[PDB]
RNA sequence: UUGAACAGAGAGCAUUUCCGGCAGCAGAGAUUUCAGCUGU
């Protein structure tokens, strides 16, 4: 009679030299392992109570602020940690993100400066030094655009006359300012929108559709050549710089406050207005927004793309502000602070995980786009961990016990308070119109995508 | 892609008793994609499986093999294996009920009289003996070595690893059956009393008391698969039991008279009960169909065992009986006790073992291991069984090998993801699902007398 | 509360929400290759350079 | 992007290439700043890929004072025109990390197409490799470094004061 | 863990190995046991070289009894399936491994450059090309590896221009040991004789001269000299003119026995002027 | 069980091993470490008599405070718990909930008077020399220390004679007769 | 902004241009592998 037993040897399973790792035999028999759906629940469970508990999201703020409140924001597109705000004392400073310090401060204007961007100006006559200075150009309204340079010690290459190397001159008062992405071109939006270059010290075309003043621009950032912008009369002109005119426009019901271009997809904007909501926008069709971001309780004061074009963030008159999922509708974060008022300026930083966020009492601070994410370099198990633990959560997300867990947050008094009689408000005007369409012949179903476009030129066929 | 081993990797779904958008068509396609590659290289992994699993074939017709003897099989196989077929002979105290821990490292066994005693039965280490003088009943181990729970006189005790006394539950009042959920971390209790008693051993908290409403538990197993309690009573039924529900699960009429012993399945899918009857029944537990009915054992089978690679192990007093491929559908498969003639279609024993002195106590298979403990009047015998374990262990569920510090991070570990005691149901992938009740399809708020007719307008 | 109340958005009804949900993705269930290829994410950063915007081969 | 690192040591030249670019915006956080002492973490940053040792005390004490001074000297150039590549010098030049923001001029006059960065996340990239010191080399130095620390540092004290034995 | 991700990587092959009716599953279990051992004392702690070197032997000699046992079952020399390649591609890996985790020891390099060499056509000399770069990036000083680097590419392909710029490069590394510079002057005479051999051929069918050896001969006696004088006298100057002459003399001895040495192995070129 | 991290002592709080909360604060553990209880179940046989006596003296508060009946049996069973010398003193019936204690009903045991009229000198070695058969209350031998005593036999706990450490301390004093075999 | 010749990188993309078929023969290195002509 043949016979074999089991044979383990205990040389393939307990090492002979003491200095290495024990053998990990597997077997991948569900039999061996008996609860796949219980424990990777569990481990979701685990993961959002983590999550819950490791979002400790407020970064630092930078400085010590401005004096009068922080009004405009604009980061440099090349450089990771560059950051130029300026205030409504006129005072604009350069910023140093990584030591939270400014390069400099300058006393730019005597009203507000209401326009800041930034600048690689290309001049004809002289040479662009750019791994040695940074230009920042800044309108304001006391009918002035002045154009500064930066030193920067980013490169140590070199080794000088830094500020205010040229100033651009109108007539009226100036609102907005976006720099073009190549070509030395910017415009500047105010009683009447005119492009600019850096070379020439007048207003190389005025594109203004009528005589009603803009409140706001954005350039594209990919076909660079496409403008956008918003006017006080609750309007979004798209321009062009091919045809050297305006495009077409839409009236919405409330007013623009601001525009952001996705970097990603080249032709579709996010608009964020007065009516507590932002608008995603699609440039070939503006009859309908592709989406309605709806969490914000009071004006949304400015809005921006993640440089992944995936997420937005939203900063508005309620004393918060709220990063939303583009695909999803509404906020996916809330991030308020008792000392933050007002966030007049929301930008997300080019690394796609810092979030800088312009208050009214002066400060500028730094959060984390995701609250729960650290930002050290990661070995492979802790990767695959927090990997692995993102797609649970993510397969797992509706589940009643965990879903109630992911959607928590603490949000102020007043906020939830104006929350929740937003509720009832809506409830009871969805049971009126419920009533009144139960009754009346022919209701149309407008779309909420509709329900905020009053009109539109140039109509659809 | 074949992979002639993969329904072993399947994984079963929900049938109704195709789309027009885009974008979940394409996103169902790579999620069928997906499954696929992922069922297909999870099954492609035994190549990787180091061992082969043990046996022993006849090679001849004059040989039958439950005519093997003890001794042969220990003079047929190695050294390593002829010492780990121990034998203690502790005559003074009680009839010896056995345990093994989950890997198979350490033994428990508990006298009738006090004796209980914790050890590592393949060093010659022993970590608590302890003389409980009143008569202790059954034991367990709780997720270690470390901690072990004993049945006494009425009140179950807890003790760690040296044999220091943790706790008296004042609760679980009088125990005959103790058994660990591992993954739940649960102890569970049942006896003379009528009721089924879980404890929460991480917390410390007594998760559920169930009335039995049929008297004393006379058997109690647990479903590996499942984590439900199957118990046996004297009216011939076993029930199905979880703590969430505070009636039974399901009722069996498993068989006549009492139930004296319950085994189920690693995976969850057989059931062996033997009964006071002469009867062993072999049973579905998805189903609940019965496979087979072995009626008419020459003497009432005090206890069944199953081990992991699906042998039956039944033992009537002195006898110990194995079968291997018993717990199958087909008739052929019907545990025999000789072949009337020479059938090769008659399940005879694949090996029997005579305790001449004593009725033996109870059964337990060593888990990873080709062996089968069994606890007698005189202590304890292991049997060389060459086809009974896994051979192929996973060495991150429960490692036999594992250390000190291995020990320390998999307890953290396991506590960190206990699984609660309301995921018990009757099938483990009922946690992920939608409701039975809340509409199959999800639901887009558009769908939330001639005379007399001359009389009439009157 | 281990069962969802209704079908989530994306899906048209339970069966194709449940054969979303019938393979788990873990260590002890995959093969290791199978087990990076279910957890990798979809957008993959670098974790210390800009993010440019996209440009294409002439628009 | 810090593309390469040098690190100059008394035993020779290094040449490490930046695999993963540390946080610019969060550098001064907790995890970033002790993510430099542990080591575990410190080899996902940087990774070796040349090593020039010297010929000697004589050419370990001429390039300490080359270094000491701010000027490259012929191994920096040899080791330096064969690691790093052939970049533009007017658009996207390969990116150097030192740790001597007077020494960078000259390796621009030599190298047009390397631009040098000495800014706070080159410097402690720069004492990350410094605190670990003779792990990243993997075995590929002859000599210990302490002890020719000890002798190029008397060498250069003694040559700095013009010590005579006389 | 990654033993787990290279066992499996190692899975397809051996699919193919079975379907290819050459091993059978008992015996690619063994050879899956045996490389599992392997595999796990690579990339656990305390590895060595020895280990590298073992599993490069034992795939080597599982690939040696697949020809073997595909000769005598097939009776064909290949089964232009996955299962011919992916054993030497797995050697070729062990290597590369290897070199990254030990890049200390030459014998090891050297034995990873012998067998991409020797694999033949089916490895690419850019491929070897890489190795070269990165073994000459670490080991700078170490001057065989700079004359075997254009001893491949002059011996085997015969590129003269990449040749001159390897020994120049070299050169400019390490312009202190006397061999590199034999070596090279060695070479430009073996392609000065090639290039009058094939006018003499041409001629015989149907102003560039030696002066390249004497100026880089002229260059090896100027920087000889030079690193013979800065590292004797090592520290400083702190040597009274007694000392100075003599260590003159000495380095005057020292170059002109190499050039002794010069003359003495440069008799031997006769088929130039 | 392994001093748990932050993200740990925050995930799980009431997980403990070792002190649950039907532990009482383990004070039948502590009481007994405290007077030296041998067997288990001791505590629980004392406590369940201490229910007994705070039920009792509950029904018998309920009761109307005029009829012989009760009074007569409150006044019995405060004589009774005196007699056993469990009370100090015959005081109100408050104290039969103030001051009947299973720590008291554990002071009238006979290891634990005789540590308090300094037979032994610590409870451990009372309990040794009553395991080993030296000591007597009255005429009989006493074997258990589970023999708790009454206010009367509190005068002859005394050791045997021919137990040979009261001849020891005979032979301390130097008192020692031996015409008394002692 | 384009063109030109030059110097290259291994860091991308095609496709039927050949080879990874057989001998005869000489050559190459330490009895195994390596290197080209005339046809299948």
């Amino acid at each position: 009679m043949k016979i074999k037993t089991i044979k383990r040897s205990a040389d393939d399973y307990v090492p002979v030299k003491s200095t290495q790792e024990s053998q990990m035999p597997r077997n991948l028999n569900p039999e061996l392992h008996p609860f796949e759906r219980a424990r990777e629940y569990t481990k979701a469970l685990n993961a959002t109570k983590l999550e819950r508990m490791f979002a400790k999201p407020f970064v630092g703020q930078l400085g010590y602020g401005h004096r009068d409140g922080v009004y405009a924001i604009a980061k440099n597109y090349g450089s990771l940690n560059k950051l130029a705000t300026g205030s409504a004392d006129g005072v604009i400073k350069y910023w140093n993100m990584s030591t939270r310090e400014e390069f400099v401060s300058f006393k730019a204007h005597y009203g507000l400066v209401t326009g800041l961007c930034v600048t690689q100006p290309r001049f004809h006559d002289k040479k662009p030094d750019l791994k040695s200075q940074n230009f920042m150009l800044s309108c304001s309204d006391d009918k002035t655009v002045k154009l500064w340079s930066i030193n920067v010690d980013d490169y140590s290459n070199k080794n000088n006359e830094e500020g205010l190397i040229r100033t651009f001159d109108g007539e009226s008062a100036f609102q907005g300012i976006d720099s073009h992405r190549e070509n030395s071109t910017f415009a500047t939006g105010g009683a009447k929108i005119h492009l600019w270059d850096v070379n020439r010290l007048k207003p190389v075309s005025d594109l203004s559709w009528g005589a009603d003043n803009i409140t706001s621009l954005k350039f594209n950032q990919n076909e660079t050549d496409i403008l956008a912008s918003t006017g006080s009369d609750n309007s979004i002109v798209l321009y062009d710089l091919r045809t050297n005119s305006p495009t077409q426009k839409i009236v919405q019901t409330m007013r623009t406050n601001a525009i952001c271009w996705n970097p990603m997809e080249a032709f579709n904007f996010v608009t964020a207005n007065e009516d507590h909501n932002a608008y995603y926008y699609d440039m070939r069709n503006l009859s309908r927004s592709l989406n309605v971001f709806k969490d914000h309780v009071s004006a949304v004061m400015d809005v921006d793309f993640s440089p992944t074009g995936d997420e937005i963030v939203t900063g508005s008159y309620d004393k918060s502000i709220r990063i939303y999922k583009t695909n999803h509708g509404h906020s996916r974060e809330i991030y308020h602070t008792k000392r933050m008022q007002h966030v007049f300026q929301v930008k997300y930083s080019m690394d796609s995980k810092y979030i800088i966020s312009g208050s009214d009492d002066g400060n500028v601070r730094l959060w984390r786009s995701k609250a729960w994410e650290r930002s050290n370099v990661k070995t492979t198990r802790e990767k695959n961990k927090l990997e692995y633990d993102e797609k649970l959560k993510e397969r797992f997300r509706h589940m009643p016990e965990i879903k109630r867990i992911s959607r928590h947050r603490h949000v102020p008094q007043v906020i939830k308070k104006a929350q929740e009689i937003k509720n009832i408000e809506l409830s009871s005007i969805k049971r009126r119109e419920a009533n009144e369409r139960r009754t009346r012949k022919d209701m149309p179903y407008i779309s909420e995508r509709k329900k905020q476009i009053v009109g539109t030129v140039h109509k659809y066929e | 892609k074949e992979r002639e081993n993969q329904n072993k990797f399947e994984r079963s779904t929900y049938t109704n008793n195709q789309t027009k958008d885009k974008k979940l068509r394409a996103g169902l396609k790579k999620i069928d994609e997906q499954y696929k590659k992922a069922v297909s290289s999870a099954a492609a992994t035994d190549y990787l499986l180091p061992e082969s699993n043990g046996y022993l074939e006849p090679e001849n017709e004059l040989e039958k093999t439950f005519k093997v003897q003890q001794s042969e099989i220990k003079s047929s196989v190695d050294v390593s294996t002829a010492n780990k077929a121990l034998d203690l002979s502790l005559k003074e105290f009680g009839p010896y009920h056995i345990k093994y821990a989950k890997n198979g490292t350490h033994l428990l066994i508990t006298g009738r009289k006090g004796h209980v005693a914790s050890m590592d039965w393949r060093k010659g280490q022993l970590r608590a003996e302890l003389f409980l003088n009143e008569t202790c009943h059954s034991a367990t181990y709780l997720q270690n070595e470390q901690y072990f729970a004993v049945a006494q006189k009425k009140y179950t005790f807890i003790y760690d690893h040296e044999g220091t006394e943790l706790h008296r539950l004042k609760q679980h009042i009088e125990a005959r059956h103790l058994d660990f959920l591992p993954y739940h971390y649960l102890l569970v209790t049942a006896g003379e009393t009528g009721w089924l008693k879980y404890h929460d051993v991480s917390t410390g908290q007594l998760v559920s008391e169930l009335r039995t409403k049929a008297g004393p538990t006379m058997a109690m197993a647990q479903n590996p698969w499942n984590a439900v309690m199957h118990l046996g009573h004297s009216n011939g039924t076993v029930s199905l039991w979880s703590p969430s529900m505070p009636e039974p699960l399901v009722k069996l009429l498993s068989a006549r008279g009492p139930v004296n012993s319950i085994a189920i399945d690693r995976s969850g899918y057989y059931m062996a009960t033997t009964g006071a009857d002469r009867s062993m029944k072999i049973w579905d537990i998805r189903n609940f169909k019965q496979l087979h009915s072995v009626e008419s054992l020459p003497t009432p089978g005090t206890n069944v065992s199953i081990s992991d690679t699906g042998l039956l192990a039944l033992s009537r007093g002195p006898h110990v009986t194995l079968w291997k491929d018993a717990l199958k559908l087909s008739g052929d498969s019907k545990p025999c006790f000789g072949s009337m003639g020479g059938n090769p279609h008659r399940n005879t024993p694949y090996m029997s073992h005579l305790f001449a002195g004593n009725k033996v106590e109870n059964l337990g298979f060593v888990p990873f291991e080709d062996l089968l403990g069994v606890g007698h009047q005189t202590g304890i015998t292991n049997l060389i069984v060459p086809g009974a374990g896994e051979a192929n262990y996973d060495a991150l569920e429960l490692n036999p090998f594992e250390t000190k510090k291995q020990r320390q991070e998999q307890e953290v570990r396991t506590l960190l993801n206990k699984l609660p005691a309301d995921t018990i149901t009757l099938d483990p992938n009922s946690i992920g699902s939608v409701d039975k009740r809340s509409s199959t399809i999800r639901l887009n708020a558009k769908d939330l007398d001639v005379i007399e007719e001359a009389l009439s307008r009157f | 509360k281990y069962q969802s109340s209704a079908v989530p958005f994306p899906f048209e009804n339970r069966e194709q929400y449940e054969r979303s949900l019938r393979m788990p993705i873990g260590q002890e269930w995959t093969s290791r290759a199978s087990h990076q290829e279910l957890i990798k994410p979809r957008i993959m950063t670098k974790p210390g350079q800009v993010i440019d915007p996209l440009k294409a081969p002439f628009k | 992007p810090i593309e390469y690192l040098l690190f100059e040591e008394p035993t020779g030249y290094a040449v490490f290439k930046v695999k993963l670019q540390q946080d610019d915006i969060g550098s001064r956080l907790k995890e970033v700043q002790e993510q430099i002492n542990d080591f575990g973490a410190f080899t996902k940053l940087i990774e070796l890929v040349s090593f020039a040792p010297f010929k000697g005390a004589a050419e370990a004490l001429e390039n300490a004072n080359d270094i000491s001074e701010g000027l490259v000297s012929e191994s920096l150039k040899a080791i330096l025109d064969l690691n790093l590549p052939k970049a533009s010098s007017k658009k996207k030049n390969i990116t150097l990390a030192i740790s001597d923001k007077n020494l960078g001029p000259s390796i621009k006059e030599e190298f047009p197409y390397v631009d040098c960065i000495s800014n706070e996340l080159a410097q402690d990239l720069i004492r990350g490799v410094r605190l670990h010191g003779e792990k990243l080399f993997k075995g590929l130095q002859s000599g210990d470094l302490e002890r020719a620390q000890l002798g190029l540092g008397h060498a250069y004290s003694r040559a700095k004061v013009k010590f005579s034995v006389q | 863990s990654k033993t787990r991700y290279y066992l499996e990587q190692c899975i397809p092959e051996m699919d193919d190995l079975v379907e290819k009716g050459l091993f059978t599953k008992n015996e690619v279990s063994l050879i899956m046991k045996k490389r599992t051992d392997f595999e796990h004392r690579l990339n656990s702690r305390g590895s060595s070289i020895n280990d590298y070197i073992k599993y490069i032997n034992y795939e080597s000699n599982v690939n040696k009894l697949r020809a073997k046992r595909c000769k005598r079952i097939l009776q064909v020399k290949k089964t232009n399936s996955l299962s011919d390649w992916s054993i030497q591609q797995r050697i070729g890996f062990i290597y590369q491994r290897g070199t990254n985790k030990f890049p200390q020891d030459l014998k090891f390099w050297a034995m990873y450059l012998n067998y991409m060499k020797a694999r033949g056509n089916q490895t690419s000399y850019k491929k070897i090309h890489n190795i070269y770069n990165q073994l000459l990036k670490l080991h700078p000083t170490n001057v065989d590896i700079w004359i075997s680097c254009a001893k491949y590419e002059y011996e085997v392909h015969a590129n003269f221009k990449s040749c001159r710029n390897i020994f120049q490069n070299g050169l400019r590394f390490n312009p202190d040991v006397p061999k590199l510079w034999y070596e090279y002057v060695k070479f430009e005479l073996n392609f000065i004789t090639k290039l009058i051999n094939r006018r003499k051929v041409m001629g015989l069918i149907n102003a560039l001269r030696g002066d390249i050896a004497l100026t880089i001969f002229d260059v090896c006696m100027k920087t000889l000299g030079k690193h013979y004088i800065n590292k004797h006298k090592g520290y400083y100057a702190i040597s009274d003119s007694k000392m100075n002459i003599e260590l003159n003399k000495e380095t005057l001895n020292y170059l002109f026995s190499e050039s002794l040495r010069y003359i003495k192995l440069f008799d031997e070129f006769l088929d130039l002027e | 069980v392994r001093k748990l991290k932050h993200h740990e002592q925050k995930l799980l709080k009431k997980v403990d091993f070792l002190e649950w909360k039907q532990d009482q604060g383990h004070r039948d553990t502590q009481v007994m470490r405290t007077y030296h209880i041998q067997n288990r179940e001791d505590y629980h046989k004392y406590n369940r008599i201490c229910g007994d006596i705070r039920r009792l003296a509950n029904k018998l508060s309920l009761l109307p405070p005029t009829d012989p009946f009760r009074r007569k049996h409150e006044q019995l069973l405060l004589d009774k718990l005196y007699a056993m010398g469990v009370l100090t003193t015959k005081s109100k019936i408050s104290d039969l909930e103030n001051k009947v204690t299973v720590s008291a009903i554990c002071r009238r045991r006979l290891p634990v008077i005789m540590h308090r009229l300094k037979m032994a000198e610590t409870i451990q070695d009372a309990v040794k020399f009553i395991e080993q058969g030296h000591v007597r209350v009255g005429p009989n031998l006493i074997n258990d220390p589970a023999y708790l005593v009454t206010r009367n036999m509190e005068d002859y706990v005394t050791w045997v004679d021919n137990s040979k450490i009261k001849k020891t301390l005979l032979r301390y004093r130097n008192q020692i007769d031996d015409f008394d075999f002692s």
